[PDB]
C-alpha cells in the first residue's frame, strides 16, 4: 500500500476477514490482507502474464 | 637540427641549432626551435618543420584547457598528449620532439619523444637529424647534478659539434634555461664557440 | 496528483517515480516463481500458467547461458527483450575474454539497462522481475531484478502473486539448504514445498513443475517432463 | 498573469515580454553574495563575499572568482551548478579563440560571445538560461583596465566599478558617490595595493557591515597577469587601514 | 504548484529556482546514511545498508564502488541512479587516463561529475539525479573529500553526511574537528564512522544494519583503495557497541 | 607494406564413411623452417554432431573457426534448441566466408 | 599502415613444474641505431601474470594502457574480483588477441611480437603465443623474433614436449634462460647487456628482477685467431 490514509487502511483489514469467511475460514491470512487492497483498486488478482 | 635537454641540480637547460633547411637552401639562418607550450615547460622541434609546428600549436590548445580547470600540468602530462597526437599520425607525420620541463615536486625532467609514439623518460636527451653524429661525445661528459655553468659550457661544445659535422644542423645557439629563479633566453654567436 | 504519472522524466513532490511503483503492481499480477541456492547449487523452480486447458502452457524460463538463466515474473514482451541483451552480453564476455561473467557483475549492465529507459523521454520502462541464477569460480549466486533495476544478492527469495509465503517458508529452513552441499535432490525438493503453500484456484501437475538448475558439476539445464516425475 | 507563458522562452506575452529569462535575474541573488568590481590606472580588482556558513566545509575551496585565463578573471553571483557550467564555456572559448586567431581572447571579446551564445539558448527550446550574473575583469593588451558584467538574458555594457548581488543598491549609491565627487572615472592610485584597500574600504561602507578575511575573497586581474589573493594575503591589507 | 516548475526540469519558476531539483534532494533524505571523514592522511567512507529480511547475504551487496584505484565513491538515495553515475564517472576517467597518462586529480573528478548532473537539467527529454555522492581519495596534493549534490553543488568537506540520519552525524563530525584538531589519523576515524552510524541507525531502527567501511589512505593502503575488512573492521564493530552501550 | 595474411601450413583430411566420419590432422604447426609446437589442435568439436576445421593460415582460421562456434550458441536459443545438421552447418559457414570476402579469408575448409 | 619505425629485439620464456619464467632485454632500436639502453618491455598485470613485449615500442605503449585498464575493469565491483577472480592469463591472452584480430582488418596493426606468461587460479600454467598477424598456438618454449629460431633449441634440450614441463625444476629452468641471454647479447645485433627475469611461482608469486648481467663471456677464441689477414 502507499498512500492509504486511516480509514483506508481498516477498509482493507476489515474486508480481508469476510473475504477469508467465504472460502472456508474463520480466521485472516497474509494473503487475505492483499486480496483487500484488489477492491480498492480495479486491478485482477490473478491474471496470466501476457500483459502483466 | 640537433636538439637537446639536460638536467642539472636546479632545474633543466633546453639547447637547440635554430637553421632551418629546406634542401640546399637554408629557409631561414635563425629563428628558434625552442616552442614554449607552457612557462615552465618547453619543447624542442625536429624533422618536417610544418609538422612539428602544426603538432605544438594542438597541444597548447590541450594544456590551455589543463591549466585552466584542472591545475599546472607536468612534464609528463604534456608529454603524454604529444604522445597521443605523434602515435595518432604514426602513419601520417614524422615529428622527433623533446619534452623537458621545471617542476615544484620533480625539479627538471626529460622526457623524450621519438619519431613514433613512444614515451621515454631520460634525464638527457638528443634528437633530429643532426644528433646522430654527436652521440659518442655527449655520453662521455654526461654526469649527475651539475652546476649551471658547467651545463651551458656542455651543451654549447655538443651542438658545435652537429654543426661542424652536418648541414642542417646551424645558425645560433639558443639555450632556454628553466629553473626556480624563472626562465632566462641565452644566445651565443659563431665566433665564440667555433673555437670552442 | 499523479499529475507526475504522465512522465518517466518527472520525479514526484516526495521524489518518487508513479512509473517505477505501477510496474511493481504488474510482478504481483505476474506468475509465480521461487528462487533458492546452497553453496553448490542453484534452482529456479516456477508456475507454468496455461490460459485455458486447449492452451499448451508457457514457458516462464529462459535461458541465457551454459551458466546462467533466469526466470521471469511479470511482462512476458519485457522479459523478451532484457534477455537478448543479457545473451549478448555472455556471448561478449565469452568471445573477448574466454570468461565466464560473475552473475553480480551481468546484473549491474541490466540494472543500467532498465535505467535507460528510465532517463529517457520515450522508452517503455520494465515491469517485470528477473530471477537470475548462475554458477560461475564463485559459486552459486542469486540475484532479484526490480523494475528499478535494483540488484540484489540473498541466499533465497520469491516473487509473483502468492510468494509470501514461499518467503516465510524459506526464511524458517534458511539455514538447512545451505549446508546441503553435494545433493541437488533435496534442494529441488524445497522449492516445491515452497510453490505448494503459493497455491490458489491451481493444483501442482507434471506441466506445471518446471526446475531450472545449475550448479558444482551441473550446466544450466532446464528440467521438464517425466524428469520432474520424481519430484511431483 | 501566466497562460503558458514562463513555461517556455520561445513565447512572449502581450508586452513581447519573455518572461522565463526574467526569472534568471531573481535566480542570481540565490547565492546571497555581493560582489565589487572597481577599477585604478594599471589594474582592477574584484572582490566578492565569501560565506563558510558551515565549519563542515574547507573554507578554502569556497569562492566564485575563478581564473578562466592567463589575463582574464571572472566572478560568478549565482548558482554553483551554473558557476562551474558557464566557467566551462569561458574556459573554453577562450583556449579556442587563442589557437585559432593565435593572440589572446580580450575581456570584450569573451563577454560578446558568451552572450551571443546565452541568446541561442533564449532562441531555442532545448536549452535555458544559465542563471548568473558574470563578471569578467581584465587589464587589457590594448584598452587597460576594464570591466564588462554580462546579465544573464545576455546583455553586455562595460563599466567604470560595478556592483552585483542583492544589496547592490547601496554599493551603486556609494560607486555614484565616489566618481562623480572626483571628476575622474577611476581610482587615483597608482600602488595596486592600496587600490585592493580601498575597495574593501567601500565594500564595508556601502554593505555597512565590517569584514575579516574568513568574509571576503579577492581577485585582482594587473596587467599581464592574474592572482587571486590568500586569506593571510588578504588579511595584511585590512590591518593597513584599521591603523593608518 | 504545477505551471511547469515541477512538470519540466528546465523551466524556471518566479522563485528563481525548481522545485524538481527540490524532490531530488527529497530522494536523498529517504535514503540512509553515509559519510565521509576527511583527515590529513586518508579519507573514510561509511555506509549504513539496510538488512531487509535475513534472506539477505553478508557483506555481499554495498554502496562503495571504487574509481581508477584511489578514488572511493558511496553514493545515498536511489540506489540503481546512484550506480549509473558513478559508472558515468568511470567511463569519464577512463578518459583522463588515455589522454593525460596519470590518474585524476579529485578536484578534476569533481568538476567533471558536476556537469553530467547539471546536463541533466538542460534538457526536459533527461531526469536529473536524485543522489548525493560523497567521494575523494589522496593524490598529489593529498587527501580531499568532496561531496556532490544531485543540485549540482559541492565544496570541500572537513565532514560530509547525508542520508536520513545525517542530523546526527553532522553534529559528531563537528565534535571530531573540536577533539582533535587535525581530524584524527585514519586508522580511528574508521572507528569513529562506526560510532557514527550506529547513532544513526537509532534513525532508522526498525530494521538491522550492516556497516561497511572502506577507505583510500597516503600510507595505512599504501596510497590505494581497499575495502576495510577482517580484524579492521572486527574492531570498529566492538569499539562502536561499546560506546552506544 | 603490411600482408595482413602469413601461413602457417598444415594438412587435415576428411573421410565420409556411410556411418562415421573421421577429421583428422597434423599437430605440426610452422612459421617458416621452425616448428612452433609439438603438438596444435585443428579440429575442434562445435556440437550437433560437427567438427570443424579450417587451415591454412591459422589466425584466419581461428577466428573462422571461433565465429561459427558463437553461431551455435545463437542457433539453440533463438530455434528452441533445435539440432544443427550437417547441411545447415556447411551452408551457414557459407554465409561466414562471403561476410569476410572482400577481407578474404584464405583457408581451406572441412568441416 | 604500420611499419617497424622503434624496435627491441625477443621475449624468452619456458615452464617448469610450479611456475614459469619469463625474462628479456632491454633495448629499443631505432635501425640498427641503440637509441635507447634499458627499457623495460616486461609488464606485470596483477601478479599471476606477466605479459611481455617487444617488436614496435611505440604499440607497445599502446598495449601498456589497455593492460592497466585491464586491471581497473576487473577492480570494478565484487569483493571476489582479487583472489577467485583475480586476471587469470588465459583472460588477458584472450583479450590482446580479439583486439589484434580487429587492428589487423583495418590495416594498421599494433606492431608487436607478444608472449603472455603466468599461472593460473586454478594453479595450472599458462605460457602462450599471440602477435600482429593474430597467429595463436601453446607451446612450452616460446621466444620471440629472431630468437624463436635462433635460441629456441636451448630451451627444447630442456623441454621436449608437454610431458618435460614436470621434470624441469626451478634451478633448470633458471639458468637454461641464462644460457639463452648469452647466445642473443653475443650474435644478434640488437643486444643489450641488461636483461631482466621475472618468476612467476605458485607458492611464491610474482618476483621481479631487475638488471640482471650477462657473464660466461667467450672471446678467448678470438685471441686463438689471427683470422685471414
Amino acid at each position: 500500500t502507499d498512500e492509504f490514509n486511516g480509514a483506508q487502511l481498516k477498509a482493507v483489514t476489515v474486508e480481508a476477514g469476510m473475504i477469508a469467511l467465504r472460502n472456508g475460514q474463520s480466521s485472516v491470512k497474509h494473503e487475505d490482507f492483499v486480496e483487500g487492497i484488489s477492491e480498492v483498486q480495479a486491478r485482477k488478482s490473478k491474471s496470466v502474464s501476457f500483459y502483466a | 637540427t640537433s636538439i637537446m635537454a639536460v638536467t642539472f641540480k636546479d632545474g633543466v637547460i633546453l639547447g637547440a641549432d635554430s637553421r632551418t633547411t629546406t634542401g640546399a637552401y637554408i629557409a631561414n639562418r635563425v629563428t628558434d626551435k625552442l616552442t614554449r607550450v607552457h612557462d615552465k615547460i618547453w619543447c624542442c622541434r625536429s624533422g618536417s618543420a610544418a609538422d612539428t609546428q602544426a603538432i605544438a600549436d594542438i597541444v597548447q590548445y590541450h594544456l590551455e584547457l589543463y591549466t585552466s580547470q584542472y591545475g599546472t600540468p607536468s612534464t609528463e602530462t604534456a608529454a603524454s598528449v604529444f604522445k597521443e597526437l605523434c602515435y595518432e599520425n604514426k602513419d601520417n607525420l614524422t615529428a622527433g620532439i623533446i619534452v623537458a620541463g621545471y617542476d615544484d615536486k620533480n625539479k627538471g625532467e626529460v622526457y623524450t619523444i621519438p619519431l613514433g609514439g613512444s614515451v621515454h623518460k631520460l634525464p638527457y636527451a638528443i634528437a633530429g637529424s643532426g644528433s646522430t653524429f654527436i652521440y659518442g661525445y655527449c655520453d662521455k661528459n654526461f654526469r649527475e647534478n651539475m652546476s649551471k655553468e658547467e651545463t651551458v659550457d656542455f651543451i654549447k661544445h655538443s651542438l658545435s659539434q652537429a654543426i661542424k659535422w652536418d648541414g642542417s644542423s646551424g645558425g645560433v645557439i639558443r639555450m632556454v634555461v628553466l629553473t626556480a629563479a624563472g626562465v632566462e633566453r641565452l644566445i651565443f654567436y659563431p665566433d665564440e664557440y667555433e673555437q670552442l | 496528483r499523479n499529475n507526475y504519472d504522465g512522465d518517466t522524466v518527472t520525479f514526484s513532490p516526495t521524489g518518487r517515480l508513479f512509473q517505477v511503483e505501477y510496474a511493481l503492481e504488474a510482478i504481483k499480477q505476474g506468475s509465480v516463481t521461487v528462487g533458492l541456492r546452497s553453496n553448490t547449487h542453484a534452482v529456479l523452480v516456477a508456475l507454468k500458467r496455461n490460459a485455458d486447458e486447449l492452451s499448451s502452457y508457457q514457458k516462464k524460463i529462459i535461458k541465457c547461458d551454459e551458466h546462467m538463466g533466469l526466470s521471469l515474473a511479470g511482462l512476458a514482451p519485457d522479459a523478451r527483450v532484457l534477455s537478448n541483451y543479457l545473451r549478448q552480453q555472455c556471448n561478449y564476455s565469452s568471445l573477448v575474454f574466454n570468461r565466464k561473467l560473475a552473475v553480480e557483475r551481468a546484473g549491474h549492465l541490466l540494472c543500467d539497462k532498465a535505467q535507460k529507459n528510465t532517463q529517457s523521454y520515450g522508452g517503455r520502462p520494465y515491469g517485470v522481475g528477473l530471477l537470475i541464477i548462475g554458477y560461475d569460480k564463485s559459486g552459486a549466486h542469486l540475484l532479484e531484478f526490480q523494475p528499478s533495476g535494483n540488484v540484489t544478492e540473498l541466499y533465497g527469495t520469491a516473487i509473483g502473486a502468492r510468494s509470501q509465503g514461499a518467503k516465510t517458508y524459506l526464511e524458517r529452513t534458511l539455514d538447512t539448504f545451505i549446508k546441503i552441499d553435494g545433493n541437488p535432490d533435496e534442494l529441488i525438493k524445497a522449492g516445491v514445498e515452497a510453490i505448494s503453500q503459493s497455491l490458489r484456484d491451481e493444483s501442482l501437475t507434471v506441466d506445471n513443475l518446471s526446475i531450472a538448475i545449475v550448479g558444482k558439476d551441473t550446466p544450466f539445464t532446464i528440467y521438464d517432463g517425466e524428469a520432474v516425475a520424481k519430484y511431483i | 498573469s501566466a497562460a503558458g507563458y514562463d513555461r517556455h522562452i520561445t513565447i512572449f506575452s502581450p508586452e513581447g515580454r519573455l518572461y522565463q529569462v526574467e526569472y534568471a535575474f531573481k535566480a542570481t541573488n540565490q547565492t546571497n553574495i555581493n560582489s565589487l568590481a572597481v577599477r585604478g590606472k594599471d589594474c582592477t580588482v574584484v572582490i566578492s563575499q565569501k560565506k563558510v556558513p558551515d565549519k563542515l566545509l574547507d573554507p578554502t575551496t569556497v569562492s566564485y572568482i575563478f581564473c578562466i585565463s592567463r589575463t582574464i578573471g571572472m566572478v560568478v553571483n549565482g548558482p554553483i551548478p551554473d558557476a562551474r557550467n558557464a566557467a566551462l564555456r569561458a574556459k573554453a572559448e577562450a583556449a579556442e579563440f587563442r589557437y585559432k586567431y593565435g593572440y589572446d581572447m580580450p575581456c570584450d571579446v569573451l563577454a560578446k560571445r558568451m552572450a551571443n551564445l546565452s541568446q541561442i539558448y533564449t532562441q531555442r527550446a532545448y536549452m535555458r538560461p544559465l542563471g548568473v550574473i558574470l563578471t569578467f575583469v581584465s587589464v587589457d593588451e590594448e584598452l587597460g583596465p576594464s570591466i564588462y558584467k554580462t546579465d544573464p538574458a545576455g546583455y553586455y555594457v562595460g563599466y567604470k566599478a560595478t556592483a552585483t548581488g542583492p544589496k547592490q543598491q547601496e554599493i551603486t549609491t556609494n560607486l555614484e558617490n565616489h566618481f562623480k565627487k572626483s571628476k575622474i572615472d577611476h581610482i587615483n592610485e597608482e600602488s595596486w595595493e592600496k587600490v585592493v584597500e580601498f575597495a574593501i574600504t567601500h565594500m564595508i561602507d556601502a554593505l555597512g557591515t565590517e569584514f575579516s578575511k574568513n568574509d571576503l575573497e579577492v581577485g585582482v586581474a594587473t596587467k599581464d597577469k592574474f592572482f587571486t589573493l590568500s586569506a593571510e594575503n588578504i588579511e595584511e591589507r585590512l590591518v593597513a587601514i584599521a591603523e593608518q | 504548484i504545477g505551471t511547469g516548475y515541477d512538470l519540466s526540469n528546465s523551466v524556471f519558476s518566479p522563485d528563481g529556482r525548481n522545485f524538481q531539483v527540490e524532490y531530488a534532494v527529497k530522494a536523498v533524505e529517504n535514503g540512509t546514511t553515509s559519510i565521509g571523514i576527511k583527515c590529513n592522511d586518508g579519507v573514510v567512507f561509511a555506509v549504513e545498508k539496510l538488512i531487509t529480511s535475513k534472506l539477505l547475504v553478508p557483506q555481499k551487496n554495498v554502496k562503495i564502488q571504487v574509481v581508477d584505484r584511489h578514488i572511493g565513491c558511496v553514493y545515498s538515495g536511489l540506489i540503481p541512479d546512484g550506480r549509473h553515475l558513478v559508472n558515468r564517472g568511470r567511463e569519464e576517467a577512463a578518459s583522463f587516463k588515455k589522454l593525460y597518462k596519470t590518474p585524476i586529480p579529485i578536484p578534476a573528478f569533481a568538476d567533471r561529475l558536476g556537469q553530467y548532473v547539471q546536463a541533466h537539467t538542460l534538457y526536459n527529454s533527461v531526469r536529473p539525479f536524485g543522489v548525493s555522492t560523497i567521494f575523494g581519495g589522496v593524490d598529489k596534493n593529498g587527501a580531499h573529500l568532496y561531496m556532490l549534490e544531485p543540485s549540482g553543488s559541492y565544496w570541500g568537506y572537513k565532514g560530509a553526511a547525508t542520508g536520513k540520519g545525517r542530523q546526527s552525524a553532522k553534529a559528531e563530525l563537528e565534535k571530531l574537528v573540536d577533539h582533535h584538531p587535525e581530524g584524527l589519523s585514519a586508522r580511528e576515524a574508521v572507528k569513529q564512522a562506526a560510532k557514527i552510524i550506529y547513532l544513526a541507525h537509532e534513525d532508522n531502527k526498525e530494521k538491522d544494519f550492516e556497516l561497511e567501511i572502506s577507505w583510500c589512505s597516503l600510507s595505512e593502503t599504501n596510497g590505494l583503495h581497499k575495502f576495510v575488512k577482517g580484524d579492521l573492521l572486527q574492531e570498529a564493530i566492538d569499539f562502536a557497541q561499546k560506546e552506544i552501550n | 607494406q603490411f600482408n595482413p595474411y602469413g601461413d602457417n601450413g598444415g594438412t587435415i583430411l576428411g573421410i565420409a564413411g556411410e556411418d562415421f566420419a573421421v577429421l583428422a590432422g597434423d599437430t605440426r604447426n610452422i612459421t617458416d623452417y621452425s616448428i612452433n609446437s609439438r603438438y596444435e589442435p585443428k579440429v575442434f568439436d562445435c556440437g550437433d554432431n560437427i567438427v570443424m576445421s579450417a587451415n591454412g593460415f591459422a589466425a584466419d582460421g581461428d577466428a573462422l573457426v571461433k565465429r561459427f562456434k558463437n553461431s551455435v550458441k545463437w542457433y539453440h536459443f533463438d530455434h528452441n534448441d533445435k539440432k544443427l545438421s550437417i547441411n545447415s552447418a556447411a551452408r551457414n559457414i557459407q554465409h561466414l566466408l562471403y561476410g569476410k570476402r572482400f577481407f578474404p579469408y584464405y583457408v581451406h575448409t572441412i568441416i | 599502415t604500420q611499419q617497424p619505425i622503434v624496435t627491441g629485439t625477443s621475449v624468452i620464456s619456458m615452464k617448469y613444474d610450479n611456475g614459469v619464467i619469463i625474462a628479456a632485454d632491454n633495448l629499443g632500436s631505432y635501425g640498427s641505431l641503440l637509441r635507447f639502453n634499458g627499457v623495460e618491455r616486461l609488464i606485470p598485470v596483477g601478479d599471476n601474470t606477466v605479459v611481455g613485449i617487444s617488436g614496435d615500442i611505440s604499440d607497445m605503449q599502446h598495449i601498456e594502457r589497455l593492460l592497466k585498464d585491464l586491471v581497473t575493469e576487473n577492480a570494478y565491483d565484487n569483493p571476489l574480483a582479487d583472489a577467485e577472480e583475480a586476471l587469470e592469463p588465459s583472460y588477458i591472452f584472450e583479450y590482446l588477441a580479439t583486439v589484434m584480430y580487429q587492428r589487423r582488418s583495418k590495416m594498421n596493426p599494433l606492431w608487436n611480437a607478444i608472449i603472455v606468461a603466468g599461472v593460473q587460479s586454478n594453479g595450472d600454467q599458462f605460457l602462450r603465443y599471440v602477435n600482429l598477424l593474430g597467429v595463436t598456438y601453446s607451446s612450452p618454449t616460446l621466444a620471440t623474433g629472431f630468437g624463436a629460431h635462433m635460441a629456441n633449441p636451448l630451451l627444447r634440450k630442456v623441454v621436449d614436449r608437454e610431458s618435460d614441463i614436470p621434470k624441469t625444476t626451478v634451478q633448470v629452468a633458471e639458468e637454461a634462460i641464462v644460457n639463452a641471454m648469452r647466445v642473443l647479447y653475443y650474435r644478434d645485433a640488437r643486444s643489450s647487456r641488461n636483461f631482466s627475469l621475472a618468476i612467476i611461482d605458485k607458492n611464491t608469486g610474482l618476483t621481479f628482477k631487475k638488471n640482471l648481467q650477462v657473464e660466461n663471456m667467450k672471446w678467448d677464441f678470438a685471441k686463438d685467431i689471427k683470422g685471414y689477414g
